[PDB]
């Protein structure tokens, strides 16, 4: 199982922090991906941590900006995410990422273990 | 005769990776360019100082991509493309793997496919537990009439009989839509 939450509405510029809790394998072990998808549009990859030694890599639309990081002692991963824009809107969920030659980042489908996930919605609107 | 001193070139330069999917690091160290050739006998002298497929750890891989072409889906001359997929139960590592490795190393370096040996981008040999894969990557899933006389010959040179169905995979669908659920575009 993984588990996401720490969603919800935030104004533009403003900053949150994912959590994903992860039970049935450790996070030492392999690697972590946050994936989102926007409303309309496909998978984007967002970041990836390797726990054991917290290697990381980011997708370039959030360099800078997102940073994953994680914890052994609680086997979650978590995102903070500052200098939110209204294209970050997205549902945000974990997966262990199956790379392999010629398949190694931007492979959000390429996913074995799946969370539901998180809605984040950045919007400086005052309708739904 | 110049033939005796001169090598024999290859229409194409070629790239032979290796990777090793080692989750504890990043995928850029786990990736290494063995080396580049452009010659027959450049090919045979790597080929012979490498191990066979069935002697891999499983989760390593081997690539032979054309020079300027990346080992990635990404890549240009990927990311519209998708692969032909041979997929190998534990009893053909032993009778199959190595064979249907060098026959689609040779039909790559050899320009086997005609006309449509310009829409080959590489091939792709991937050593699993759970089954091995080798794969034949083209440039466009768009160009049918390429596509399938690849995947006809492919088939023809494997000495695989018309009761054995192969399908063609979008990278894009691969990486993006859909990951091992994949479904053929195409079948021969």
């Amino acid at each position: 199982q993984l588990v996401e939450s720490g969603g919800g509405l935030v104004q533009p510029g403003g900053s949150l922090r994912l959590s994903s809790a992860i039970s049935g394998f450790s996070i030492s072990s392999t690697s972590i991906d946050w994936v989102r998808q926007a409303p309309g549009k496909g998978l984007e990859w967002v970041a990836r941590i390797s726990p054991s030694s917290g290697s990381t890599s980011y997708a370039d639309s959030v360099k800078g900006r997102f940073t994953i990081s994680a914890d052994t002692s609680k086997n979650t991963v978590y995102l903070q995410m500052n200098s939110l824009r209204a294209e970050d809107t997205a549902v945000y969920y974990t997966g262990r990422p199956l790379p392999e030659m010629g398949f190694f980042t931007q492979i959000p489908a390429m996913v074995d273990y799946r969370g539901q996930g998180t809605l984040v919605t950045v919007s400086s609107g005052a309708a739904e | 005769n110049p033939e005796h001193y001169i090598k024999h070139p290859l229409q194409n330069r070629w790239a032979l990776w290796f990777f090793k999917n080692d989750k504890s690091k990043t995928w850029q160290a786990n990736l290494r360019l063995i080396s580049k050739f452009d010659t027959v006998e450049d090919f045979w002298a790597l080929y012979n100082h490498i191990q066979l497929s069935s002697n891999l750890m499983p989760g390593c891989d081997y690539s032979l991509f054309k020079d300027g072409i990346e080992p990635m889906w990404e890549d240009e001359k990927n990311k519209r493309g998708g692969r032909w997929l041979i997929t190998l139960n534990k009893q053909q590592r032993r009778s199959d793997l190595d064979r249907f490795w060098l026959e689609t190393l040779l039909c790559l370096i050899g320009e086997s496919f005609d006309d449509y040996s310009d829409d080959v981008c590489g091939a792709v040999v991937n050593v699993r537990a759970k089954g091995d894969k080798i794969a034949i990557w083209t440039t466009e899933c768009e160009n049918r009439e390429a596509v399938t006389h690849i995947g006809r010959v492919y088939k023809e040179r494997l000495g695989l009989p018309p009761k054995i169905v192969i399908g063609y995979q979008s990278h894009a669908d691969t990486a993006t839509k859909s990951g091992s659920t994949t479904k053929n575009r195409f079948v021969v």
